[PDB]
């Protein structure tokens, strides 16, 4: 684990400019996981509490 | 963990106290020599974050790996703890070499 | 190029990929310029009161009367029954309902009937 | 201690943080190495690890095949 | 590309009346105008506390029966009982794989 | 609501609206305290294929 | 019980010939005395009640809910003298005897032997209420409001009485004493199920149970203060005494005719939570609450067991302070601003900070936190629930989530954030507020330091 | 007390990798005109860092110096 | 936020605009800066590739696919400043920020500390007060009959006015109250 | 504590110190008054850049709106001031 | 390890199952097998209050290091010897499964041999 | 300013804490459970003006 990050934070010195890959941007956005937990069922449950329940 | 987690934390405090209220490790420069102390201590934190053998961290975790290879159990919870001891100090490596090494990157009014 | 982001509900189209600013005609530059007169007149309507030495109290806002009024009481005026809403009404209604029903009476029915067998392990529950 | 803000040179350091720090690396290396010196086998196991293929079938109690 | 002449002037005069506001925020010499035992912590905070709490425990909550339960002493071979005088023979000699 | 400028100067800052404008049905439900509808980096529809 | 009766009827002399400046002080220091006495009733047997005489008796149901009733009064006078002061003296005169009538009527009613007598007083509570709402609330709704209110309780109760006359002419009487001893079971038959409805309907409406809710958020949105106070804290408890004092004579065919209303006060319960996550007006966020409460209730007395009565006990009192509490707590910014709406004033804790500390109490009991008795009441409710089936959970726990989520809600729309800015006459707290959240907040604390005072018979 | 800013005219790219990254741009036929703003972070008391294994190591030698002493004693101690 | 918006952003503004973010986004993903100064001078003269474009459809869908590119290649979790509208101090000091009125309800004995400060804020009333008529004549003189285009305000322009609707600008609470 | 209480004098200071380091700038002909424009012969992209440099120094970044027009660097100190509230 | 490959990869009918294992005689292969016998009492044990885990065939090494350690309570560092008795019993116990292990496997390798090769000789 | 309250919540949180770690039965245990959450909402949105605290 050491190593191997070290020898990948040591390449961010080179002048080398790369578009990130999609397994960084899995890891980076938290798996997407508060992306969509947080924005589909509260929107689905405020949604109903609304237009079915209320009105 | 709760010694070494505790004191973690009070130095990524100091670091963003002394940086303006700064959170960023990419605003965060060489603190090696700037925080002596802070430095020591979060090294020292980090090592008994990964098991470094004789220290708060190892009797504990130390023991825990060995009772998950040495158990009847489940083969991939076992190979994913392996790699998370791995990841452990892979973002601990990550903290030092970002907000410790190299040169500053922080506002000029030190 | 590059692939291509599609929008959805939770995620919409940001201001940069949407080409309805890049084709522009002179009648969306007077739209413009209607929706920020009407902007400037609310803001110069606000400010006046927002800034009197001499006003007290809450300044009422008509919109937030409008919002709380169309929430609450214009409903049921609007109201038409409607196969939509006659099914929606009775969906969300009473289907529940009778799924909550069924789910109860099956699972007492079972622990009744398992009860009568005698082989239920009710040892040590004397309070309920 | 009354330390002054610097702009754009390295701050201004007291003793008493680095002989601190100094010190407190010092104690932890001193005492990694004591330990190791003196309970290595918390690292490297105490018993050794017997080999099976090294055992004979008369003390585990296989007949010859033929019984 | 830069401020209108309205705009700077308008600028001007608020930065005039805000700075001369911000400098009225400031206090005169006189603005709080107010109106007109080594040991104590331990006594007070430490040896009171454990006073009650002693007394309380003592002759207040063990004159029920089963309020305060501790488990019993671990007992090895060798021990002597204290209540009783009652000593415990020794373990099987070993066999002794030394 | 957060998908609003936040470098607008608002009559209400932390709702971001102005006094007089009319205002959503579903306010409440947006008040960014609540349900975001912001862009993000990577498309809906490919976040989800990902997490399941 | 003539102890208690005799000085609240005192009371409207006493407000009728005092001075014109002196008729809040009087009336408050009176009921206050009166409250003190009526604590008394506290002392409680255990095998059987306080029957003080054929007419009147004391039960450990009973009892809280007298005690509620009496101190409910004076912070009801409270709360009224400040909207009230431009009132004539007449009419401020008049506000405070249909105060003390309501009173009056409860009291009765509360410790009433016979159900026809009960049923007279429980009746009798609809008149000052009314008054009440339709005269001295604010808005054109309120009449509207006042129709709501009463055809709902009356369509439900005209079926009650007729049963009960029934009842008394096979059983011979109605005194609830001979009931209780002479209880006989009711078989299956239509002629039952049809006595079993007109004996539980009109409770059901008090309740309100889900569906039958309607006129509850109407009423207590528009009614004044104090009416909307006595209307929650009280007024609906009547609906949770009448059941178990009625369910006696519904065995063993409340085994089956219960389904339907634990269906609906399960999933409505839900329905009312989640109503609750999207309301503009903060009083009609109150109401909803209650109902849900009121939901949780009426699953604890359909359940029939001594955990459920219990429970049930504990919740009503529990609820009563907590709803009076919140809906003087939005009355308080209701007076500053002229506005029901829960945007309009925000970031209030910068400005009024000790109400800040009264609302986030008021909040954490309103969403049952440990070891308040409202988390009482609503533990042992589910306890019974779940031996009743264990499914029972998967809706109780979520309705505990939605409930947090609307109450800590509620606290966080009105008190954090930012002030609104063009809002510039938001005075500081009187006294008389403060003291009010007090005289809310204390009792229903101390009330955890002795729970089984609440706990009702079945302790 | 009042700090005055250090003379500008100290703040060079020689001699630091701003140097080298103006002459990859100059091998392209570009200029970077913002390397004096950024050389103090190499100039002076950041000139110089240390890896990742020395921070790791940093009281090794004083930590060490110690160990052996203590091992000596306890060999000269053990012979009484 | 001190300027007033208009009704549309030029081809000339939203250019700048995406060159600021792309800037800023190269400098999350370039965290040293020696590294950044490289890859931001290749930016602009990529930029500057493009700067005299005269067939205004050509510079607009320059324009259109340098944005798909920012929004492909935008880091997920670009540097923020610490009191910007994402930051993590953004909106941290707000329960500090008190309302000026609240001094009106101040008990005596509270004013009766700090009596030169309370004399200093009757004299800023008293300014208020003289100034609010003035600044609405002017006001309603300068605005064009179909009302105001934009929220774009007048300065003073006599002898002794105020900028009309200068009070809440002038008496902020403060950045940092407390 | 924390930083010492900003000043008009140290925010020019600054400012002049930020753009003095500035290669496309003449360090000895450049004013506080001077148009980045009209005296400096600049562009656009050169704007962006000082304002970038200017958030750098500051730790706070500007707006866009705002920054479009701060041409010259008395207004940048204006800005810098009315925003951090400096009087003095 | 490499019985987890022969177990899953290669043929498991030839590999041991931790689940269900001795399937064999105890004294199939042996002529004599001298029962395990135990040092600690019951009682001692109970007395010790143990754990039902630590009641084991090397019980009696820890109520000795256990009654070393109340015994010389401040130093904690006195205890080391007990200590070292206890794991090297703990060991002994580890090899004698791992030698159970070992023969329960070679055991079963000789009964699949010897079946199918008497019924190899026995189809022809 | 509020220096003195954030150590009142600090001592709060610890106290609710300790009665979570030494309760013996399941009510007191859930008191601990409910006392240590509800000082974690009050600590996490300390600066009340902030959305994000509060969300
Ligand atoms: C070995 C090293 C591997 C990575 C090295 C590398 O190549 O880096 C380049 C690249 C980094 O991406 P980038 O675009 O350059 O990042 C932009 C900059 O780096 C951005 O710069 P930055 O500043 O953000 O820093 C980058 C940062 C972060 O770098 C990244 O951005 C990469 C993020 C993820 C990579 C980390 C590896 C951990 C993978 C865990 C997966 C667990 C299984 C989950 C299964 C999910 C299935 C979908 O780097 C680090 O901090 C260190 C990264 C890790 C170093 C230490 C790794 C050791 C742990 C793993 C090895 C264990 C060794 C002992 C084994 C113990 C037991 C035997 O990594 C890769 O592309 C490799 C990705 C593939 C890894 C395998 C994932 C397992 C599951 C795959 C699918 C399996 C199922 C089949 C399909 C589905 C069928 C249904
Ligand atoms: C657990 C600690 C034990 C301490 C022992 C002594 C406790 C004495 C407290 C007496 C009761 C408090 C009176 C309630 C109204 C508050 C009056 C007021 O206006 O304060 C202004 C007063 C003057 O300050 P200021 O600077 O002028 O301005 C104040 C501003 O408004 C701004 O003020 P602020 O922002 O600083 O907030 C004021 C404060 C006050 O506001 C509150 O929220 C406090 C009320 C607690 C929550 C009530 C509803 C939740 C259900 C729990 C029911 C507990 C009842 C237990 C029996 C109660 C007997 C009356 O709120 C808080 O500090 C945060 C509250 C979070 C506490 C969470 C508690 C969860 C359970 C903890 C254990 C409960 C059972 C213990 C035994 C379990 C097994 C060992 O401020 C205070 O003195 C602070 C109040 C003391 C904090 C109490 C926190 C724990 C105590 C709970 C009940 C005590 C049980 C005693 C049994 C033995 C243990
Ligand atoms: C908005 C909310 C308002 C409040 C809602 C209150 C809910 C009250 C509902 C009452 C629940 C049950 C009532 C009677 C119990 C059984 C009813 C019947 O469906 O069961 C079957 C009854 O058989 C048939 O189904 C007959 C009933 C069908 C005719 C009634 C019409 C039902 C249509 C729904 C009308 C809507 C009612 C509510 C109006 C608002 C059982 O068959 P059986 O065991 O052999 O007969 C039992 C009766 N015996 C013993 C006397 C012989
Ligand atoms: C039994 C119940 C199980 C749970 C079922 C799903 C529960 C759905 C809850 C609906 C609540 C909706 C109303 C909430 C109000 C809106 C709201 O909270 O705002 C969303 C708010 C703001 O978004 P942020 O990302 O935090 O910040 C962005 C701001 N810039 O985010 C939230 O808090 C949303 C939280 C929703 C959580 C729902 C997902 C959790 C479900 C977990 C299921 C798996 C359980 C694990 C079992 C483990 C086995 C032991
Ligand atoms: C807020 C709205 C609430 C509405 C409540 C309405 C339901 C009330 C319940 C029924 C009311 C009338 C019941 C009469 C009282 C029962 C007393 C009794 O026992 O009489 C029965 C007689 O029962 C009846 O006759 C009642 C039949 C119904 C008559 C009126 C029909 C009205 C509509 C019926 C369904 C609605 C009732 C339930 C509604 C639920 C709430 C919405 C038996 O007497 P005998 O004649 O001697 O027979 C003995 C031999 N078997
Ligand atoms: C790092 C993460 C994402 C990065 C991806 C970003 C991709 C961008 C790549 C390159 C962008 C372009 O080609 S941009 C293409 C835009 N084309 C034009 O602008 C042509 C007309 N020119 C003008 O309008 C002015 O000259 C103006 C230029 C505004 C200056 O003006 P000043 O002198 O008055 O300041």
């Amino acid at each position: 684990g050491f190593m191997l990050a070290l020898e990948l934070n040591n390449t961010t010195y080179y002048l080398k400019f790369k578009y990130p890959s999609q397994t960084y941007k899995f890891s980076n956005m938290l798996g997407y996981y508060p992306s969509i937990m947080h924005r589909l069922p509260t929107y689905h449950n405020l949604s109903m509490s609304q237009k079915s329940a209320s009105s | 963990h709760a010694f070494f987690k505790a004191m973690l934390f009070m130095c990524s405090g100091s670091i963003i106290h002394s940086l303006n209220d700064e959170q960023d490790i990419r605003k965060m420069g060489g603190l090696y020599k700037a925080m002596p102390f802070t430095t020591t201590a979060l090294i020292i934190g980090s090592l008994a974050l990964t098991g470094m053998p004789y220290l708060t961290g190892f009797y504990s975790k130390d023991l825990i790996i060995e009772a998950v290879n040495m158990s009847y159990t489940n083969a991939w919870a076992l190979l994913m703890t392996l790699i998370a001891t791995s990841l452990t100090a892979a973002y601990s490596t990550r903290i030092i070499f970002f907000a410790f090494l190299g040169k500053p990157r922080f506002p000029p009014l030190v | 190029s590059f692939p291509k982001y599609k929008p959805s509900r939770l995620a919409t189209l940001p201001a940069t990929l949407d080409p309805a600013e890049y084709d522009i005609s002179p009648e969306t530059r007077k739209a413009q310029a209607e929706r920020l007169a009407i902007r400037s007149r609310l803001k110069r309507e606000y400010l006046l009161q927002y800034n009197d030495p001499n006003r007290l109290g809450v300044i009422e806002d008509p919109a937030l009367i409008r919002w709380t009024y169309a929430r609450s009481a214009n409903i049921y005026p609007n109201f038409r029954p409607t196969p939509k809403t006659s099914l929606l009404g009775a969906l969300f209604g009473i289907g529940p309902l009778f799924f909550w029903y069924y789910v109860f009476k099956t699972d007492r029915d079972k622990k009744e009937k398992l009860i009568q067998e005698g082989k239920l392990d009710q040892t040590f529950n004397i309070s309920y | 201690v009354h330390i002054e803000p610097r702009y754009r040179q390295f701050p201004q350091l007291t003793r008493s943080q680095l002989i601190q720090a100094e010190f407190f690396s010092a104690t932890m290396w001193f005492w990694i190495l004591w330990r190791f010196w003196h309970d290595s086998d918390a690292v490297l196991g105490h018993f050794p690890y017997p080999d099976p293929s090294q055992w004979t079938d008369e003390e585990l109690g296989i007949l010859p095949d033929d019984e | 590309s830069g401020y209108t002449p309205d705009e700077k002037l308008r600028l001007q005069q608020l930065r005039e009346l805000r700075r001369r506001w911000l400098k009225d925020q400031e206090l005169s010499p006189r603005e709080p105008v107010l109106p007109p035992r080594h040991s104590i912590f331990a006594v007070t905070h430490v040896l009171i506390p454990v006073w009650i709490i002693h007394y309380y425990l003592k002759y207040h909550v063990t004159a029920k029966p089963y309020t305060v339960v501790e488990r019993k002493p671990r007992i090895f071979p060798g021990d002597t009982i204290l209540e009783t005088g009652e000593v415990i023979p020794l373990m099987k000699e070993f066999p002794d794989q030394h | 609501q957060q998908e609003r400028d936040p470098w607008y100067d608002w009559d209400h800052p932390d709702l971001r609206l102005n006094w007089g404008e009319p205002i959503h049905w579903d306010l409440d439900m947006y008040i960014r305290n609540r349900v975001d509808t912001s862009p993000t980096p990577v498309s809906w529809n490919t976040m989800c294929k990902h997490l399941f | 019980m003539l102890k208690i009766i005799i000085p609240t009827t005192m009371l409207l002399p006493m407000t009728w010939m005092s001075k014109h400046n002196m008729i809040w002080i009087n009336a408050t220091v009176h009921s206050l005395l009166i409250s003190l006495i009526s604590l008394s009733l506290l002392n409680q047997l255990g095998e059987n009640s306080l029957n003080f005489s054929l007419t009147f008796f004391s039960d450990s149901l009973s009892a809280p809910l007298l005690v509620l009733t009496t101190w409910l009064l004076p912070l009801m006078l409270m709360a009224s003298q400040s909207h009230l002061s431009k009132e004539t003296t007449t009419r401020k005169k008049l506000y405070i005897t249909m105060l003390i009538l309501l009173q009056l009527f409860l009291i009765m009613t509360f410790t009433a032997t016979e159900l026809i007598l009960f049923y007279i007083l429980f009746e009798a509570t609809l008149v000052p209420t009314l008054i009440i709402i339709t005269r001295w609330g604010n808005q054109t709704e309120r009449l509207n409001a006042g129709l709501y209110f009463l055809f709902y309780t009356l369509a439900g109760s005209l079926p009650l009485l007729v049963a009960l006359v029934y009842i008394q002419n096979t059983t011979g009487s109605l005194n609830f004493l001979i009931i209780h001893y002479w209880s006989h079971p009711l078989s299956n038959s239509w002629s039952n199920i049809f006595m079993w409805l007109a004996c539980i309907m009109a409770f059901m409406v008090k309740m309100p149970l889900y569906g039958l809710h309607l006129w509850l958020p109407k009423a207590h949105v528009e009614a004044p203060i104090a009416g909307s106070m006595v209307l929650a804290a009280v007024l609906l408890k009547l609906g949770g005494y009448g059941m178990m004092r009625i369910t006696t004579i519904l065995n063993p065919l409340t085994n089956y005719m219960a389904y339907p209303f634990l269906m609906l006060s399960m999933w409505g319960m839900i329905m009312t939570s989640s109503i609750c996550l999207r309301q503009t007006d903060l009083k009609s966020l109150i109401a909803y609450s209650s109902v849900s409460h009121m939901a949780l209730v009426i699953v604890a007395i359909m359940i029939q067991t001594p955990w459920s009565f219990m429970g049930a006990t504990a919740l009503m009192i529990a609820h009563g302070l907590t709803s009076s509490m919140l809906f003087c707590l939005a009355n308080t910014n209701y007076e500053r601003v002229h506005s029901r709406t829960m945007i309009l004033a925000r970031g209030l804790q910068t400005l009024l900070p000790l109400m800040a500390t009264w609302w986030l109490v008021a909040s954490l009991t309103n969403l049952a936190l440990p070891p308040s008795i409202n988390l009482i009441g609503e533990l042992f409710i589910i306890t019974a629930s779940f031996s009743w089936s264990n499914i029972t959970i998967i809706l109780m726990g979520m309705n505990m989530m939605i409930t947090a989520l609307y109450s800590l809600y509620m606290l966080i729309t009105t008190q954090r954030g930012k002030y609104t800015h063009h809002i510039n006459n938001i005075k500081p707290s009187f006294t008389r507020e403060n003291a009010l959240m007090a005289l809310h907040i204390l009792p229903l604390l101390l009330l955890t330091l002795n729970p089984k005072m609440i706990l009702g018979p079945l302790y | 007390s009042k700090m005055e800013l250090p003379d500008y005219k100290q703040w060079k790219i020689e001699g630091t990798p701003l140097e080298t990254v103006q002459e990859k741009l100059a091998a392209r036929g570009l200029r970077d005109p913002w390397g004096r703003n950024e050389a103090w972070r190499y100039s002076g008391g950041f000139a110089n860092n240390v890896s990742f294994v020395g921070a790791l190591l940093k009281g090794f030698k004083w930590g060490f110096a110690a160990f052996v002493v203590a091992v000596g004693a306890e060999y000269y101690l053990e012979s009484q | 936020a001190f300027s007033a918006p208009a009704a549309y952003l030029t081809h000339q503004q939203k250019v700048l605009r995406l060159y600021k973010r792309a800037l800023r986004h190269l400098e999350s993903w370039c965290v040293h800066r020696d590294k950044y100064r490289y890859f931001a001078c290749l930016m602009r003269a990529r930029f500057d590739e493009h700067k005299n474009e005269k067939d205004m459809v050509k510079a607009t869908q320059l324009l259109r696919q340098a944005e798909e590119e920012f929004w492909y290649g935008q880091h997920p979790q670009p540097y923020i400043f610490p009191e910007s509208p994402g930051g993590t101090s953004y909106e941290r000091y707000e329960c500090y920020k008190v309302p000026e009125w609240c001094l009106d309800d101040w008990h005596p004995s509270e004013k009766a500390m700090y009596p030169d400060y309370f004399a200093k804020r009757e004299q800023w009333k008293r300014l208020r007060r003289e100034s609010w008529e003035r600044e609405v004549k002017q006001l309603q003189e300068e605005t064009p009959p179909g009302g105001p285009r934009t929220e774009a305000l007048p300065p003073a322009r006599k002898e002794g006015d105020l900028p009309p609707l200068w009070w809440h600008i002038v008496t902020r609470p403060r950045e940092r109250p407390m | 504590s924390d930083a010492p209480p900003l000043t008009l004098e140290a925010i020019k200071d600054r400012v002049l110190y930020v753009l003095k380091l500035y290669d496309k700038i003449d360090p000895e002909k450049l004013s506080v008054n001077s148009h980045f424009m009209k005296d400096l012969g600049l562009d656009s992209l050169d704007q962006v850049e000082i304002i970038m440099a200017m958030e750098d120094e500051f730790g706070f970044e500007i707006p866009d709106i705002d920054a479009e027009k701060l041409m010259c660097p008395q207004e940048i100190v204006d800005y810098i001031a009315d925003k951090k509230d400096v009087y003095e | 390890g490499a019985h987890l490959a022969r177990r899953y990869l290669g043929d498991a009918s030839k590999e041991p199952d931790p689940l269900r294992m001795p399937t064999f005689p105890p004294d199939y292969g042996f002529p004599e097998r001298k029962e395990r016998e135990m040092v600690a009492t019951q009682q001692e044990m109970n007395d010790a209050q143990l754990m039902l885990q630590q009641r084991d065939y090397c019980a009696h090494y820890l109520i000795q290091l256990l009654k070393c350690k109340r015994d010389s309570f401040p130093n904690f560092l006195a205890c080391k010897h007990e200590q070292h008795d206890w794991d090297y019993c703990e060991h002994l116990d580890y090899v004698k499964r791992m030698k159970e292990f070992e023969r329960e496997r070679r055991l079963l390798q000789r009964k699949k041999r010897r079946e199918q090769r008497e019924a190899e000789m026995a189809r022809g | 300013p509020f220096i003195n309250r954030f150590f009142k919540y600090l001592l709060l949180f610890l106290i609710t804490m300790m009665i979570l770690v030494t309760a013996n039965n399941l009510f007191q245990l859930f008191i601990g459970w409910e006392g240590v959450g509800i000082m974690s909402f009050l600590l996490i949105g300390w600066w009340h003006g902030r959305t994000d605290a509060n969300t």
